[PDB]
This record gives C-alpha cells, structure tokens and sequence, in this order.
RNA sequence: CACGGACCAAGGAGUCUAACGUCUAUGCGAGUGUUUGGGUGUAAAACCCAUACGCGUAAUUGAACGUAGGUUGGGGCCUCGCAAGAGGUGCACAAUCGACCGAUCCUGGAUGGAUUUGGUAAGAGCAUAGCUGUUGGGACCCGAAAG
RNA sequence: AAGCUCGUAUCAGUUUUAUG
C-alpha cells in the first residue's frame, strides 16, 4: 500500500501553503507601495 | 520521557560523553550518526533514531522505533544498504520517507 | 528583571521553557505575567487558601472563569461549601485536592491551564498575600 | 479479562487478541450489557495500538480497527423502519467508549505515536457516518448519534476535553465525508452552535470559521 | 579556513620572574598599590586582559587548521570519523608504543590527522 | 488500569505471567533532589578522626621578647640536644601546633527529612524503568529481553552460585557481570593503602521479596547486590548519586512494590505518606508546543536565523548605484547636472 | 624617611563549634520534625514509627450582617473595534470610609458612647541543604611588664 | 540585593518669562 504521509505533516504543509499565498500577493502589494513611495519621494525631491 | 532523559544526560553525567578541549561535547557511543553529544543526536535522548554501521563488509541502515523501547534486546533493526552507492542513497531515503530532514 | 528560575527543579525549568515560546509567539500579556510569576522565589509565592479561591469565585461569571494560582494551594477548613470549579496551580495540597475534587471541580497542571487557554481567555489569576 | 491479552508485550498475543475479539464483538447478545466495558475494551485497544509503532503495520492495524465498527451489527438486518432497539444502542456504546477513551489518554501519547492516533480516529471516523444504517441517510440514528457525540467532542463549553480533537475533527470532516460518495443530513454542521456558545475556546471558534466555513461545500 | 591572528604570540610572564629565583614564571597580579606593573606605566611588561581574546572561529585551532583531541583507544579515536578535517588524534603521553601503533593504523585508515605521530616508535 | 510486563523465565523465555505496572515508575523523576538526598546521606556512614590535642604542647618554650635580633616566636630553652632554640607553639613551625586543630565534635551527619528521603528513594526506582536513563548510567542493559526486569519468584530459592550466575546469564545480564571483574583497577592515590585497596563498578541489583538463600548466593559474584523491597536503599539503587541503576526483579516482588510504595488504590502501606504529584502532565514539551491547539493561535515563524542586513555602510556622494537608491531624484539631476543652470 | 629582604627545597596562616538572623533551594503544609529511642538489618551501613515533646495554627474578654468589606485606582480577563480607545469584571497592593469587641476619657457597676484604638480580618507556617552577618569559645597567624 | 506600581509626565549642578 501506499504509505500515507504523516497528519501532523499533512497539517504543517497545509499551514505554510496558507501562509505561502498571504505572503506571495503582500510581496507584490510591497512592490506596489514600494514603487508609489519612489514616485512620491521623486516628485517631493523635485 | 524524551525530555526528562535528555535534561538527565545533559546536565546529570551522561556516561559516555566526552570533553574536547575547545568545549565541544563528543560522544562515543556506537549508535549515533555523530560523535557530538547534542539534542536530536544522541540516541538515548530520542526515541526514533537512524544510523548506518558495519560489522562485515557489508555496511546496515540501524534505526529504532518507540515500538522496541520497551524491548532492549531488539531496540535497533537493520537492512542491507545496497552497497551500490546510487542505490544506498535512494534506499536510505526511501526507508527514512517522512523522518525529520 | 529577573530572567531565568533560580529553582532546580527540571518541571519548573521545562514550564518556564514553554511560557516563554508561548509569550513570545503569542503576544498575549497573560502569557507573559504567569512567565514572569514562574521565577517569583519560594519567599515571593506565598500559598493561596482554598478559602481564598472560593471568597474569589464570588466574582460576576467567575463559574466559568477557571482560577489560576501561580504557587501552591492549600485547604482549608473554615469554610465548606467551596464552589465547582477548576484551580490550575503548580501544587495541589492532598487537603486542597480532596476538597476541589469532592466539590465537583478539577485541578490540572499549569501546562494543562495553557493548553486549555493559550490565549488566556476567562483566566482569572490569584497572588497570595504578603502582609 | 479480554483486555490483557490486547495488551500484551507479544505480537502473537496481540493479533490473536483481536482475531477473538473479532467475534467476541460480534456476539452481541454478550456485549449487550453495561458501557464499562466497552469503555475498558477499548482502553485495551487503545494500548494494543500504542504498541505498534511502524508506518505500514500501524495502518494495517488502524484499519482493521475502523472497520471493527462496522463488523459491529453488519447491516444485514435492513432495518426498515426499525428503531435502535438491541442493535443500534449497543453501537452507541461502542462509540462512547472510543471517544472517552480517547480524550481520557489524549496527552499520555507521545510526540512519535501522535500521528498513528490522528489516523486511528481518521479511520474510526470514516466508519462512523458510513455505519448508522447500512448507509449515512437515517434520521431517527442521526439524531442520537448526534446528541452521543455532540455532547462529547465538540461541545466546547468544557474545557475538560482538549481543542485539539475538535481541530482533527474540523480539519477531517469534509475530506471523510466526500470519501462516501452527493445529498446527506450533514444538521450535522454543532459548528454554529459552538460559534454562538460565546466563552468558549476562541482558538476553536477561530479554526472552525477558518477551515470549515471557508470550503464551498 | 580564517586566518589564524595570534593577538600575542609572546608568552606573558610574571614580574620580577628573572630577577629572583623564587619566583615562577606563572603570571600572577601584583597587589601592591605602589606597584608599577599594576598601574601599566610606559615600558613594562605587558599584563593580560579582555583585549587579548582569540576570535572565536580561529580558537584552539592549530597551525594546521585542526582542533586538538586526545586520543586514549581506537574506541575514542573512531568518534573522529565524522570531524576529521575540524578535529585532529592526539595520542596521550602515557600510551604504550604498543598500541600507539596500532592507533596510527586506524587513524591512517579513518584519515584522520595526528599531531604527534611516531611518538615513542622507531623504523 | 496499568500496561503489563511479562515475566522471564531463568532460562530467558518470557512467561505468559504478567503484571501491572506497580504506578511507582510513573513518580515524578527529580535528579536535584536525588543529588542532595544521596549528598547528605552518603556522609552518615563517616568516622571521626581529629588530632591528638596534646600534640605540640610538649614543649616547654618561652618568647626571648626583644634585644636578641631574632623572631619573637617562643623557642624551647635548655642546650645540647639541638632542639633548643627552635620555634615551637607556632602553626609555621616545624613539628609545631597545626593551626584549626581537626576536633572531634565536627559535623559528621546529615539530618535529612523523611518525606525527602522517600522522594530520592521513588525517584530513584522509577529511573530504573527507563531504558536510555539506565543506558546513561553505564550498565550494559542493551541485550535485556524486558525493562524492567522481571523474573520468577524461583529465583530467590537459588542455593548455588553456579546456578545464580547461570540464571543472570541466560536472562541477559551477562553483559553487566563482564563488565564487572574487568574494571577492577588498583586504587589511584593514597588510598591504596588506607583497605580502600580495590575498585570496580558496580553491577546488577537484585530485589527480592522473601530470602531463602539468593542473597547468600550472589554475594560472592562481583559487582551484584541484593536488597529487599522494603529496603530498597537509595544509595544502591543510585550510587554516586546518578540515576538509572540495572535492576533485576522477581514478579512476587514486583507485585509487592504496590503495597511497599502504594497505588491508585491502596494508599502508601505507610503511616500518612502519599506518591507526590506531578506539576507538569506531559512530561515532554514539544508535544504541548508541537500541539494543534497551541499551533493554531500561534504566529508565524522566521526562518530560525536572522538576515543580516546592512552588512556594510555604503557611502553616497560615491558609489552612485547607492546614491540613487536613496533619492530617485539623483537621476533628474544628472540628466542636465542641475547645477549650473544659468540665470 | 622607616619596617624586612644574602640565596634556595620543604613548612605557614578568616579553619571548627553553640545561639540568634537575611537571602537562595528542596519537602510538607495548618500541619510540620523517623534517627532521645523501639522494630529491623547484607550491621556505626540501609529501611519504618507507638507515645510525648518545640514551633505555628487566633486574642483589643472575642471578632459572619457583607469578597468572614462599600467606593476609587490596580497585573490580568471578557464584549465592542482594523487600530486609537469605550464598556463590563478585578488577585496582591495603596487611599478613603466601614462592622464585634476594650482602653482613653466622659457618663454613673452599669448605661449611652468622645474620638482613636488593636485584634478577627482573609491562617502561612514546620523540617532539611548552600553562600552570607553578629556574639562566646584560641577565633585569620606570630608577640609584650605580671600573678 | 530583593518585592509593588508605573513607563509613564518622573526628573535636571541647564536656560528664559511671571509672582520682588
């Protein structure tokens, strides 16, 4: 049979999978901001 | 348990530890994968262990599983490794499928 | 500010070891009193009564407040109609014991306590006095 | 008793305790009696259990004590309208004492052995739910293995029983029921009433609105 | 491996160690009030502090790069077989020449280092 | 309920005989108080020793005061033996009165409380039922069939050491009785000649219900002791104060040991003593923090190692990568240098 | 200035004891202390305790009418809320004002009470281990006119 | 050295204005 995976495993992948697609859309949100900040502070720098 | 037996060998003369002398704590015994006496390494102070050694040519996979604790005389199990080297290495891995990296 | 438990005893030094991961990842401050309590010396916990949980329990929905005491508890005998609940204490006195359990109630370990509430919900905890 | 022998340190003692056990349960005319002892024979499972501690075996072992329930009162009968006298009550038992065995010696498992007891009520929860009557669709057993294990698990206003069984619960319900294969009385969905039973475990509450209220099913 | 900064090579010694005969090179603090050493005035020998500590990543390393180990039997040489090229086999002093050679052979074999090897054996 | 273990027959089969754990392994396992316990007791088995009291002062000697140009320590009068003129009555003196003489009514025993003293003595036995905890201590228990040990009552009625040392060989202790007689090792120090000639470690304990002759014949063998269950001395069941001692068993002993320490059911055997109770429920943490409860309001975790950041000061006005960083600005500037813009 | 130092091997000095304390640790806990002894014993070892005894458990005669106390703060907990913050509930501790029962100090052996009074308030203590302080014993070591 | 509260409005071998 196939050796099924441990739950405590199974629950650990599945927290950081959770956690994973949080952090990937707050890398991009940080990039927006990021890039917004850049804008800002070169016109203020003007 | 794992803990209380741990902290004991720590902190309470653990028999066959050994000190170097720039502070490192080894360990002897012939069971552990590394010869430093620290969590997670020392046989004693965890409950499922893995470990390769060799009495002929032949080199055995030991491990040990909380079903044998309570039955010293046969604590350690172990398998042929396939001495062929490409081999051992997918065996080993397959036979410690799920164990901490 | 005293950070490590000058008690040899290993429970001791394996509950301040879970406190401390539990403050810290939790960001709870009732975390962090009982952690801060835990290091309190034998001078500094003085026994709570049994007496005093129960003249305690008086307080608005303290029935389903479980009580925590950091030191120990001991019985005691003027009173005798100690109110169902449950005490959470490092040591329970064999008097204590009988009279929480006899009661209805239950006394669990502070690992217990921690594990019920890791967030320290409906927690109520006593300090014994000093004076 | 029969316990000791479930028990023991010997494999061979162990295997043959559950293969008589295998009709020593089926004798139901016996085992029709007080819930002690299906409350200690299980605790005896509960150890034979513990004593295995390999990934292949222990799910070999995990599955044949899930399917215990089901060779309890096989559904041969075809109950057409028939309440739960001498057949169905004496189930109820049987899962009582799994559940109080289970939460008594819920912290005595070890960090190791935890994940063969999450299989083992994987599995025992899988034959529950698939044995009421011969299939899940039955009102009148519905209704009281609701209320002989609502009272147990997921009650939440005790904080006797530890939330993690309750967690295991929520995170296994949907994946075990769709494993039955597409209309069922999952009233079984406990979970608004524990939301609304205000002072109970927030970490609970917080998971069950995560996980459980989240799926679209 | 980092380069081994030695931040004092010369061994430090006790004052007045050469002056008088009865008293041992083992450094030791003057106590005196009106001792010069104790105040550090210019020109005298210097006097061990924090100052001197050896980094952590270079200490009790050797020359070689190899940490030092002494070495009793074969039982506590094979406990080098997983740090051989951070711990180097030291055979004791008091080991007999008898089985110095035979310590050799198995450290040969595991390839771990020795400090002092042929000690007490001849070819 | 309790587990069970079986029970070894004296050739090494395990009997279909069980027993219940006798709930006294199960005591909280304490190694400070063990320590202190086995600290003060150990020092009651002292004898006295001091000086003689009379020594030194047989010597008659008077201070020469002054005017001699000479040390002001009293020197014993008289001449022509040699003597005179020597220091006496001085502690730096040769042959003199050694300063804090050694007396006799120094502190030699150590009162310890009764309650402690069972605590060291439960603690102590339940070490024994933890295989790594005894493996710690040194004894060679790796080929036991069972832990702990349990072995008929048939055993206490061994006659002949032959037959003794037979049985503890079959059972799996022969590694414990090589073990012993080949440590033995000439005393270091002094006390090669002091009766403390000789050295070994120890070897396997026994526990034994009733005598009739296995404590006769095993005390010839090195290494073994044999106690009873009443006894059962803390300073056998953990010399030199560490825990985990190999114990061997008899199942008639085994039973005893529930009515000797007490259970859930029978309270002590003795007047007002109870087991102590636990102050942690799970003897591990990591299950507690590895728990899905306290997992599930738990905030996330780092990589378990601070990046380092701003390893090193880069410094504007040079370096120009770095200066445009942190002012977008900078670029604007360069693109008509903005600084010598005419009026 | 002076006191000592020609050199070297060995020797050489806050050590022990009794009482009274702080702090720390352990055991029990309103109980505590087996070891003056008795039983037992592989024998000064190891293991148990019948009766008494020291301490505390309560006293200005006696303290439940109530959180064996209202109010205000007060670690903490809960609801509201993304936060700020609001509301509810509160250990020890602090302020205020509180209840019985006795002395000031009136009153006339009481009575009613003047205004502060010291307890109950709500036990928190007993045994052992370590550093440490004072006192007496030679008292960190050497030494003086005498009887 | 150890215990409570507070990280707050707590202070200052500093300066200036107002009460002479």
């Amino acid at each position: 049979e196939k050796i099924l995976t441990p739950e405590s495993q199974l629950k650990k992948s599945k927290a950081q999978q959770k956690t994973a697609e949080q952090v990937a859309a707050e890398r991009a949100a940080r990039k927006a901001a990021n890039k917004e900040k850049r804008a800002i502070i070169l016109e203020r720098n003007a | 348990s794992d803990e209380i037996v741990w902290q004991v060998i720590n902190q309470s003369f653990c028999s066959h530890r050994i000190k170097a002398p720039n502070g490192q704590n080894f360990c002897r015994n012939e069971y552990n994968v590394t010869g430093l006496c620290t969590r997670q390494s020392c046989p004693l102070a965890n409950s499922k262990y893995a470990t390769v050694k060799c009495d002929n040519g032949k080199l055995y996979l030991y491990m040990k599983t909380p079903e044998r604790a309570h039955t010293p005389a046969k604590l350690w199990e172990r398998i042929k490794l396939s001495k062929n080297y490409t081999k051992a290495l997918q065996q080993i891995d397959e036979h410690l499928l799920h164990w901490s990296k | 500010h005293r950070t490590a438990p000058k008690s040899d005893n290993v429970y001791l030094k394996l509950l301040v070891k879970l406190y401390t991961f539990l403050a810290r990842r939790t960001d709870a401050p009732f975390n962090k009193v009982v952690l801060k309590a835990l290091f309190l010396s034998k001078i500094n916990r003085p026994p709570v009564s049994v007496s005093r949980i129960a003249r305690a329990l008086k307080q608005e929905g303290a029935a389903n407040k479980t009580v925590v005491v950091v030191g120990t508890v001991t019985d005691d005998a003027r009173i005798f109609e100690f109110p169902k609940t449950t005490v959470a204490a490092l040591r329970f006195t064999a008097g204590a014991r009988a009279k929480i359990v006899k009661a209805g109630g239950e006394c669990i370990t502070l690992d217990q306590l921690a594990v019920r509430a890791p967030k320290g919900q409906n927690t109520l905890i006593l300090r014994g006095p000093r004076n | 008793n029969f316990v000791k022998q479930l028990s023991s340190n010997n494999r061979k003692t162990r295997v043959n305790a559950l293969e008589a056990l295998k009709k020593y349960l089926t004798a139901k005319q016996f085992k029709e009696n007080k819930q002690i002892e299906f409350n200690k024979l299980w605790k005896g499972l509960y150890y034979a259990m513990w004593f295995s501690d390999r990934p292949r075996p222990q799910q070999r072992l995990a599955n044949e004590l899930g399917e215990l329930h089901g060779l309890y009162f096989d559904p041969k009968d075809n109950s057409t309208a028939d309440e739960l006298t001498t057949n169905d009550k004496a189930f109820i038992k049987f899962s009582r004492g799994f559940w109080k065995v289970m939460c008594f010696e819920w912290f005595n498992i070890d960090r190791y052995r935890l994940d063969k007891y999450l299989l083992l009520i994987r599995r025992v929860l899988f034959s529950q739910l698939k044995y009421l009557q011969s299939r899940n669709w039955d009102k009148k057993l519905v209704d009281e293995y609701i209320k002989k294990v609502l009272r147990w698990l997921p009650l939440s206003g005790s904080p006797k029983v530890y939330t993690g069984i309750p967690i295991h619960i929520v995170d296994i319900l949907l994946d075990e029921w769709e494993r039955l294969l597409k209309k069922t009385p999952l009233d079984v969905i406990i979970f608004q009433d524990i939301v609304a039973d205000y002072n109970n475990s927030k970490v609970l509450r917080e998971k069950i609105k995560e996980d459980l209220f989240s799926d679209t099913r | 491996h980092p380069k081994i900064v030695k931040k004092h090579t010369k061994k430090f010694k006790r004052h007045h160690s050469d002056r008088y005969h009865r008293v041992a090179e083992n450094w030791r603090k003057q106590k005196g009030i009106d001792s010069v050493v104790r105040r550090r005035f210019r020109g005298n020998i210097s006097q061990p502090k924090i100052g001197y500590g050896s980094n952590k990543k270079t200490k009790f390393l050797s020359p070689s790069g190899h940490k030092t180990f002494l070495v009793a039997n074969v039982k506590d040489l094979e406990t080098l077989t997983m740090h051989t090229k951070t711990y180097a086999a030291e055979i004791a002093h008091n080991i007999s020449a008898k089985n110095r050679v035979v310590i050799l052979a198995r450290a040969k074999a595991l390839g771990i280092k020795v400090t002092n090897p042929k000690g007490r054996l001849a070819l | 309920s309790r587990p069970q273990v079986t029970v070894h027959s004296l050739t090494g089969e395990a009997t279909a005989n069980a027993l219940p754990l006798p709930a006294v392994f199960s005591a909280p396992i304490r190694p400070d108080i063990v320590h202190t316990v086995f600290t003060s007791v150990n020092k009651n088995k002292r004898q006295a020793y001091a000086v003689s009291e009379k020594a030194g002062h047989q010597t008659s000697a008077e201070s020469w005061g002054t005017g001699r140009a000479v040390a002001r320590i009293p020197r014993v009068g008289g001449g022509g033996t040699g003597r005179s003129g020597q220091g006496a009555f001085g502690n730096m003196c040769r042959g003199g009165r050694m300063f804090a003489p050694t007396k006799t009514w120094r502190k030699w025993n150590v009162k310890v409380n009764h309650n402690e003293k069972r605590y060291a003595t439960a603690s102590a036995i339940a070490a024994t039922a933890v295989a790594s905890l005894v493996l710690a201590r040194g004894h060679r228990v790796e080929k036991i069939p069972e832990i702990p040990l349990v072995v008929s009552t048939d055993l206490e009625s061994i006659q002949k050491t032959k037959e003794a040392v037979a049985a503890l060989k079959a059972v799996g202790a022969h590694s414990d009785l090589l073990k012993v007689l080949k440590s033995k090792k000439l005393r270091a120090g002094k006390g090669k000649y002091r009766n403390r000639r000789w050295t070994q470690r120890r070897g396997p304990l026994v526990v034994y219900a009733e005598d009739n002759g296995i404590v006769k014949a095993l005390r010839n063998v090195p290494g073994v002791e044999t106690a009873n269950v009443a006894s059962l001395n803390l300073l056998q069941l953990a010399p030199g104060a560490h825990l985990g001692r190999f114990v061997i068993w008899t199942e008639a002993a085994f039973t005893k040991l529930d009515q000797v320490w007490g259970s859930e059911t029978v309270a002590s055997s003795k007047v007002g003593y109870t087991l102590p109770s636990h102050i942690i429920s799970t003897s591990d943490v990591t299950r507690i923090i590895n728990s899905s409860e306290i997992q599930s309001a738990i905030r996330p975790a780092g990589q378990a190692t601070q990046k380092r950041t701003h390893v090193l000061k880069k410094n504007p006005l040079k370096n120009k990568q770095v200066l445009l960083r942190l002012n977008p600005y900078a670029k604007v500037f360069a693109a008509e240098k903005l600084g010598s813009k005419k009026a």
